[PDB]
């Protein structure tokens, strides 16, 4: 998603808090974005069920 | 490299590979002889 890398340890072991946030930032704005579509797709699927 | 008695040219520049040691990066972390020192890819305290 734009970050450093993919691994979360990698950038606490590597970066000081003050852009290690900048970059923490991008990791859990896609991620929970990828988890929200799952479960809309779910409840989808659960509603058809 | 730093306590070097000469350099060379800006368009004939050093490069060293430095290979096999345990360096110790806090000492010229610390020496304010250097007038700029910034760091890109790491957060320069986490050298040690």
């Amino acid at each position: 998603f734009g970050a450093i890398s993919s691994v979360l340890n990698d950038i606490l072991s590597r970066l000081d808090p003050p852009e290690a946030e900048v970059q923490i930032d991008r990791l859990i704005t896609g991620r929970l974005q990828s988890l929200q579509t799952y479960v809309t797709q779910q409840l989808i699927r659960a509603a058809e069920i | 490299v730093f306590n070097a008695t000469r350099f060379a040219s800006v368009y004939a520049w050093n490069r060293k590979r430095i290979s096999n040691c345990v360096a110790d990066y806090s000492v010229l972390y610390n020496s304010a002889s250097f007038s700029t020192f910034k760091c890109y890819g790491v957060s320069p305290t986490k050298l040690n």
